[PDB]
């Protein structure tokens, strides 16, 4: 169940605060273009006050769309309902063991007429053909899913469709808005004009394996493995009138076929040895890689019957067309490790690989990773040992690097597409690079051409990380008290992204290059404490706490002017954080007209608009003004997980949560303001209701106006605001019926439990709302309460 | 092992060594074409109409002046950002033109003129191409980077400035493709898409006198009024340039802005606008998508002003009312009215473009704000509801051609070129807006029928060929602009041009805000606003190479 | 001078389930198996197809439909049946003689 | 376990219990005239030009006489079969176009006129475009089964017969549909493809010019000719009928043949092919795919005979040779010609469909057969090379549309039925003959520097209006329909209808197996020959309700 939503304005309120912004811009609020009828006037103070307002029960003067005050979040919300079962069974001679697992999943949607349903088997087994020399085996998993997937944010769309349209028209077709109201089409219809868009998608993936045993101690070992999935789907277009939203007459199909197939291959040799006080292990082998995916499309529009029984591309009438191309890469890789202990107190093992891929040149396609890590088990020194109390010490150590090339397939190429434009587009924008040369009007095929869709990087190279740990694992009092203490500091080098290129670069300036190298550093706590008291009472608690900072150590100018790790442009990043941002400061608003005068030549500032304080200190605000205002990186972070068990009840908790966190957000843009957005008269948040006004002041929430002339929307702190919280992930409560009778019949452990995900968060009082760690989101995540059972023989 | 990594190639594209290929070449060539069609946007189209709501012939409209802000903010003169990305997006948008014909060049230059026999015409059609970037850049931003070295790699375009070249130098910049056009381009194509030489003059023209209008300070305002400018537009309007082509005005004026008519004499270069052609709907003329009326269910933008209606009035005589235009509105029964109104702005109890089955009126039906923003539509880019040639993808559009240049804008430059160097031609200089005038006094196909229907009184007369004083002529010059070129997007481009941008707005801004409320606290900075600025994030990200414009 | 390529795709869906329930007898001499039960089967399949003309590469890996540049087609339709079954047998006999 | 069987339902189908209903009706309709651009073969295009081989107006072409053997069968009237392919082949598929009218005319007769006004003007299509089809069979088989009763059910039609009605009886339920056209069509039809009230009335005509000369005895011979019939063929060829149509001659004669003047004034009705119209290729006019020219590759099918390139000499008087003209072979720099001649056939050393780029000659390249057949190129049906509007298929094809009735048949239908009547109207028949000779004289457009470049005379004139025999202006007007509608493929149906076959046919083996060696073992075979066989397995198939032709048993 969804347990929270901005709050978005009744239809009554939608006139109060349009009223509102008309009479503060001091033009008729009657001459608005939805009306909304007031009799308002002032008080003996002379500023305005609202007495009253009525809209005529239809929206248009043809009756054909009645006056609603919709919640349409409320409409296109259910409760979800999810089910699912799962039985294995395996079985273990020796000689070999096989297993075998079904289930099933189902979920009604949250969002109506969506669903989603997966079915698993699992069947895994070996052979020992050679009683301790040569087994082989096989993994196997078998998946099918089938989903109708939301829409494209249609809770956003939700929010942002005014309460006054209806859901029915008055014939009883979808309604929709009509006249002035906002072009934004009924959802409650988006949705069912999509519920008979399902794909389904089988998966295949395991391996076979040879492990030969020649002697004692070595051994060597191949395996194989694919991993095939295939996704169809046919997605329909029906034709839609309703209000102002046409599509006149539209019908068309899309049938479309994805194939993505993996396939890997290593062989690998172990020997190791054991001679008294010596011990080790050393690994040599390999791995190919290779992923091929794929994916093509049929499309037919008008058919003479609307219904996914006759919609299929050979009973279409009008005009098609066909879409499809496919991507791949390999990987190859070469590795050996290192393992050596002294009887059992000073260990040490060193790593190297060498790894190539597919998406590189070749002067950059290998790269080589070592690693080196020891440890110290102090409590098996001898000098140690008189304390007994304390049950394990060691003190850790690491160092290494490992690569990043998880870029696109296509990074190094200028590509250039033929891109003919038969496609579609949103207001243009085909970039279609096929014209009428000859001034026909066409047709008929018009000459196509090619287009730029990204220049190459023939000397781009793997992102580098190196990483360095040491630690210290500690456990005490016969194993009560265990826990750890551990220190990072992981530094990246020539960091892989994809830069947008200058403006005047035109057409596909974007490239894959390496900018430069971040640093990121801290503490890790885990502490555990599990006992049992006199009375019965198991416990065992384990918590975590943690901290980190992270800097931008350098960056090319030209990456470093434009803001993508990054500024906004105005200040560079090296030497901050990754991801802080430079705005202006908002200081409240102005309360009268004299504070206008006693504050910086601020262009639009009025009274009860958004004041920025001078930085300049020259008495202008321009735009040399603003300083960072923004860090994402918390104070700390930390978690608590907490298990029970007492007279065969089961219960366990998990919190996580943050302290310290700035948050930036757009959601404000629709919550505080009538005109902070691009298109006019969308339902706003609840809470510009209190907005200041003459009537109503000492508000933090600049006034109301029917157009931005303050550029209120500009970077400001306005929308930072804290996100410090405390999340109860999971909590789940359990009974186990007693062996003894759970034994009776035929089982072994017999379990009911109930369970809440996402039940409840502990937030700061500075949040406008709904989620902290989704600061963008306009809604929370969805709440869930489980029943359910285990059973164990 | 390494064989392995190397068997996968890129699927269904073309790789950056192989664009260079003479069999590509043609392909390129075409591409640089087309974008001129799809490389728009509602909200940034080629004929530049949203950045017209600046002058005094249109309003936004809308929902009301919420519905688009940004855009209401440039109508106004005030709210306008540095960071806006309406601003930001035509700036990138047409540069997007640039990369492909420089593209295209970069194939031609390198063609053997042996066997590609049209290496050099082709050659000029892109450097056309280029041209009519650039210009528009100049036109909305004065300040803007010169693209012209196609064998520039990618990496030095960082290191490029818009102050590289003096004002006068860019101007020049842009003229010099131009020339290589008129020099090296045919007389006639056959494929009415490709400029001809004489459109490559026609815009040769058009350049030097936007150039010649100098701003040689650090600010906006006119240093002077260059005569070796002037005099090459004279040249390059000729009028034994224009009938090796073929072009010269139509039989009736509303037969430019009409499918039926698409591509006869008057449109001296076109984008050609197609449907049918196998995209996805049509490569239509998708930008003007918010200018159709409320009837087709969206969207009413580009309203026609009220102040462009009224300067429609005429005399007894059958001239311009120059001082008197605006004081009353225009009334049908009694008022002289110039026939060119009624293919400019479609006004209530009147058909809408010629289907006198769709009447438009005061209602929800044809205004989407309830009167806020006016009853007109704009009908030059609009068309036939009832057309076979109109199609609703995202919004509504059409097949109908836009003409960039028109013949009416040959003649009318020759005569302001004329006017402007004063040199006993200007007699000459009124028969050229005689020519213009004359054609549209009897353009009454379609609308004859309004007298006795409608009770419309048309009275347009050429004015007498006698002596006028400089400044007199530089009158009657600006009004047949005004009255030929309304709701196309060329009028505050000219105001700027004249350097009168300040002047004429902001008193067509008082005189307009007792009809209209958006603009009642509208203002235009002097020095600051005849421009746009250079948008914030192009600054940003040449790391100060670039340059601001003066006010902002 | 044609180029054109087929994107062609085929699929086929069967599934069975039955019940089946056995009893046998063996006194003596004679000797018993009856047996009693249902099986159900549905078969669905389908197919699509997106079909591309003109390609500036006649490769294999430049024909894709994206790459095309002249006409397309789109095809494709489905098809299925089910079938039920209920079923009994007898078997009978004194120790290996009559049957 | 009963809805489990009842879940799975067909897919992007129509199944026939709502085809009746009224959304689908005029689908019905548009699908009804496609199966005439779309359900013929090269083998068995509904120009019928395969079965025009049979006259003297063309050879078979192709390879040899092996390439395309059941049609050199018919060529030399010996060797037909009653079992062969080809004729099997049309009489089906014909009978297919009348399915789609007949379905259309079930679905129609069940609207609510009030509901829907256009349902006559429909299914008077409908009823135009199935007595097309029937009227094309008639010539084709002469014992024909009447299908026109639209409500009979599947299995009623094992029980129909091709001797239900008698000839005369046959042919005036021919002429009952386009009876029925010419009174409910509108008189000008917007959308070209649709039949105007002026075509129903030619069509009409046609049909009762064929009806009037009678086969009313056992065998295919002439037993009368009917005035009444007659004096049908004047009324509806009637100019007052026709000008509210707008129809008439055009101005040059090789308009009606070429791609840049569809649908002008003389396409009274037509066949609307098409490309750029998401068809995999076509809806190109695939069943000429033969007739292609050797310069394309292939295949070089419907070649013009001698006997029809004379037959365009002249005099000095620039009247036809009618004694005389077969005799000695058309040589350019002496005798004068009929320009007909050059929209006509297409000769070596001359622009091929006026083209200058392609000189015809007599090589590899323009004669498949090497001389076999001659090398002269049928040109009505094929365009410029160069055409944008000619795709290559599995065969080659244009969009160049097909005219059934131009309307230089109405006036020559028109003449002939004055002239047959004999009530001294034969002058006013003579007025008619010179329009259409008139208009040929003149018609050199494309062709007007064949003189001084090959050295082409034109000289052609009308005849002097004075008093004329009748079987003289038989004369006359058997020449302007030979030299007009050449290759057009109406020339057997002719001959047959004036009962001449057996004689002109067989003169035509004689005189011309000089010069074409196949036609050296040729006979045709009074009363057997002058129809085709109805087709054994259609014969066979019927269980004795099918009648044979006379002289196939
Ligand atoms: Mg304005
Ligand atoms: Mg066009
Ligand atoms: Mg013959
Ligand atoms: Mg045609």
């Amino acid at each position: 169940m969804y347990q929270s939503k901005m709050n978005v304005l009744n239809t009554e309120q939608y006139g109060r605060a349009m009223w509102q912004a008309y009479v503060n811009d001091g033009e008729n609020p009657n001459g608005n273009a939805l009306g909304y009828a007031y009799n308002w006037g002032y008080n003996a103070d002379g500023n305005p006050v609202l007495y009253g307002m009525t809209l005529s029960k239809y929206l248009d003067s043809k009756n054909t769309m009645p006056v609603a005050d919709t919640d349409w979040f409320d409409e296109i919300t259910r409760t979800g309902v999810i089910q699912q079962y799962n039985l294995s069974v395996s079985n273990g001679s020796e000689k070999g063991s096989s297993f075998f697992s079904l289930g099933y999943y189902k979920n009604l949607g949250v969002i109506k007429d969506t669903d989603f349903d997966r079915f698993s088997a699992r069947m895994n087994s070996d052979y020992k053909l050679i009683d301790d020399i040569l087994t082989i085996g096989q993994h196997f998993t078998l998946n099918r899913t089938s989903e109708v997937q939301a829409p494209g944010g249609i809770i956003e769309t939700a929010l942002d469709i005014p309460s006054a349209i209806p859901v029915y028209a008055s014939d009883g077709s979808w309604g929709g808005p009509v006249g002035g109201w906002p072009d934004r089409r009924n959802p409650r219809a988006v949705l069912e004009y999509n519920k008979d868009n399902r794909y389904t998608y089988w998966r295949m993936f395991g391996d076979a394996y040879v492990n030969l045993t020649p002697f004692k101690g070595f051994n060597l070992r191949s395996t194989f493995g694919l991993d095939y999935a295939n996704k169809q789907a046919r997605y329909f277009t029906y034709p839609y009138q309703e209000g102002t939203q046409t599509n006149n007459g539209k019908s068309a199909v899309e049938a479309k076929q994805e194939h993505w197939t993996k396939w890997m291959w290593n062989a690998i040799a172990t020997y190791q040895l054991e001679v008294g006080k010596h011990r080790g292990d050393v690994m040599i082998g390999m791995e190919l890689n290779r992923e091929d995916d794929s994916h093509f499309s049929g499309y037919k529009e008008d058919f003479s019957i609307l219904t996914p029984d006759y919609m299929w591309p050979d009973a279409g009438s009008g005009t098609a067309q066909a879409y499809g191309a496919g991507e791949g890469y390999s990987l190859v890789s070469f590795f050996g490790k290192m393992n050596y202990s002294y009887a059992d107190r000073y260990l040490l093992s060193l790593t190297l690989r060498r790894d190539g891929s597919s998406r590189f040149g070749k002067n950059h396609r290998y790269a080589t990773f070592p690693s080196v890590s020891l440890g110290w088990r102090i409590t098996q020194e001898n000098f140690m040992k008189e304390l007994t109390w304390l049950d394990d010490l060691k003190l850790r150590a690491s160092w290494g690097q490992t690569g990043n090339q998880e870029i696109s397939n296509l990074a190094r190429y200028t590509i250039y597409a033929p891109n003919y434009g038969t496609t579609d587009s949103f207001g243009g924008q085909s970039y279609g690079t096929a014209y009428d040369i000859t001034g026909s009007n066409g047709g008929g095929v018009l000459p196509s051409g090619f287009k730029r869709n990204q220049i190459g990087n023939d000397n781009i190279k793997w992102e580098t990380t190196t990483q360095t740990n040491v630690g210290i694992d500690f456990s005490l009092f016969k194993q009560s008290l265990y826990g750890s203490l551990e220190y990072y500091y992981k530094k990246a080098t020539d960091i892989l992204t994809e830069m947008a290129g200058v403006g005047v670069l035109g057409e596909g300036g974007s490239r894959w290059i390496n900018s430069g190298a971040m640093k990121n550093q801290g503490f890790e706590f885990n502490l555990g404490y599990r006992n049992k008291t006199a009375f019965g009472l198991t416990y065992d608690l384990n918590g975590n706490i943690s901290t980190y900072r992270n800097e931008i150590l350098e960056l090319p100018e030209t990456v470093a002017a434009n803001g993508k790790f990054g500024g906004n442009g105005v200040k560079s990043v090296v030497g901050h954080t990754y991801g802080a941002q430079v705005g202006y400061i908002a200081d409240g608003i102005f309360k009268s007209q004299d504070e206008v005068d006693n504050h910086a030549t601020q262009e639009g500032a009025a009274v009860g608009r958004i004041r920025y304080r001078d930085i300049d200190h020259n008495g202008v605000i321009d735009e040399r003004d603003q300083n960072w205002i923004y860090d994402p990186t918390p104070s700390f972070s930390y978690g608590l997980n907490i298990y029970l068990e007492y007279k065969n009840f089961d219960l366990t908790m998990f919190w996580q949560g943050v302290q310290g966190v700035d948050i930036i957000s757009d959601v404000k843009k629709k919550s505080d303001f009538w005109s902070a957005s691009n298109v006019g008269f969308l339902n706003k948040g609840t809470r510009l209701l209190n907005a200041w006004s003459p009537t109503n002041p000492n508000s933090d929430i600049p006034a109301l106006t029917r157009s931005d002339t303050n550029n209120e929307q500009r970077v400001s702190t306005y929308f930072v605001e804290n996100g410090s919280f405390l999340k109860l992930r999971n909590i789940q409560l359990g009974y186990t019926v007693p062996a003894v009778i759970s034994k009776k019949m035929r089982m072994d452990r017999l379990r009911f439990y109930c369970s809440a995900q996402n039940l409840l968060t502990i937030k700061s009082k500075n949040f406008t709302g709904e989620d902290p760690e989704n600061p963008n989101f306009s809604y929370p995540i969805p709440v869930n309460i489980t029943f359910g059972l285990n059973i164990g023989f | 092992c390494d064989d392995f990594l190397d068997r996968q190639v890129p699927q269904g594209i073309v790789t950056g060594d192989q664009i260079a290929s003479p069999e590509y070449v043609d392909n390129l060539v075409i591409s640089a074409y087309a974008i001129w069609a799809t490389g728009d946007d509602i909200n940034s189209s080629f004929s530049l109409w949203n950045y017209d709501v600046r002058s005094d012939d249109c309003y936004k409209g809308g929902s009301g002046t919420e519905d688009g802000g940004v855009f209401n903010a440039l109508e106004i003169s005030k709210g306008i950002n540095t960071t806006d990305w309406n601003i930001n997006d035509i700036w990138k948008r047409l540069y997007q033109c640039i990369t492909r014909a420089n593209t295209a060049l970069q194939s031609l230059d390198q063609m053997d003129e042996k066997t590609y026999p049209l290496k050099n015409q082709r050659i000029a059609e892109m450097r056309f191409l280029r041209g009519h970037a650039h210009f528009m850049l100049k036109q909305l931003f004065k300040k803007i980077v010169i693209v012209n070295d196609e064998n520039m790699e990618p990496d030095a375009y960082n290191e490029l400035s818009n102050t590289t070249y003096t004002n006068d130098e860019q101007w020049q910049k842009i003229a010099d493709d131009f020339q290589f056009a008129y020099d090296n381009l045919p007389e006639v194509q056959i494929e009415k898409g490709r400029p001809a030489q004489a459109a490559a003059a026609a815009y040769l023209a058009k350049t030097y006198l936007y150039k010649a209008y100098r701003q040689d300070g650090a600010d906006n305002a006119l240093t002077g009024i260059n005569e070796e400018d002037l005099k090459q537009v004279v040249k390059y309007t000729d009028p034994l340039i224009m009938a090796k082509g073929g072009y010269g005005l139509e039989t009736d004026y509303s037969m430019n802005f009409l499918p039926q008519y698409e591509n006869g004499a008057e449109s001296v270069w076109a984008i050609q606008y197609s449907i049918n052609d196998g995209t996805y709907n049509g490569n239509l003329n998708w930008g003007m998508g918010l200018t159709t009326p409320q009837i087709l269910g969206c969207c009413d933008f580009h309203k026609p002003s009220q102040n462009l209606v009224n300067a429609f009035k005429t005399d007894s005589q059958g001239k311009p009312l120059f001082s008197t235009y605006d004081n009353e509105n225009y009334e049908v029964a009694t008022d002289n009215v110039d026939p060119r109104l009624f293919h400019t702005v479609g006004m209530p109890g009147f058909p809408y473009k010629y289907n006198e089955g769709y009447i438009i009126q005061k209602n929800d039906d044809w205004s989407r704000s309830k009167g806020l923003y006016g009853y007109y539509v704009s009908l030059k880019e609009n068309v036939d509801p009832d057309c076979d040639c109109l199609k609703k993808g995202s919004y509504w559009a059409s097949s109908l051609n836009h003409i960039v240049i028109r013949y009416a804008d040959v003649l009318l430059m020759r005569a302001e070129a004329l006017i402007q160097l004063n040199d006993g031609r200007i007699t000459d200089a009124i028969s050229l807006i005689n020519e213009v005038r004359s054609r549209a006094a009897g353009s009454t196909m379609l609308i004859f029928n309004y007298k006795e229907d409608y009770g419309v009184n048309f009275k347009v007369t050429p004015y007498d060929l006698k002596a006028y004083a400089q400044d007199e002529a530089m009158k009657m010059l600006k009004w047949e602009r005004r009255v030929e070129f309304g709701m196309e997007s060329s009028r505050f481009f000219d105001l700027v041009r004249w350097g009168e941008a300040k002047d004429v707005i902001n008193a067509y801004y008082v005189t307009e805000a007792s009809r209209c409320s958006i603009y009642k606290n509208a203002g235009f900075t002097e020095n600051k606003n005849e421009y746009l600025p250079v948008p914030f994030e192009q600054i940003s990200a040449s790391n100060g190479n670039y340059t601001q414009n003066f006010g902002w």
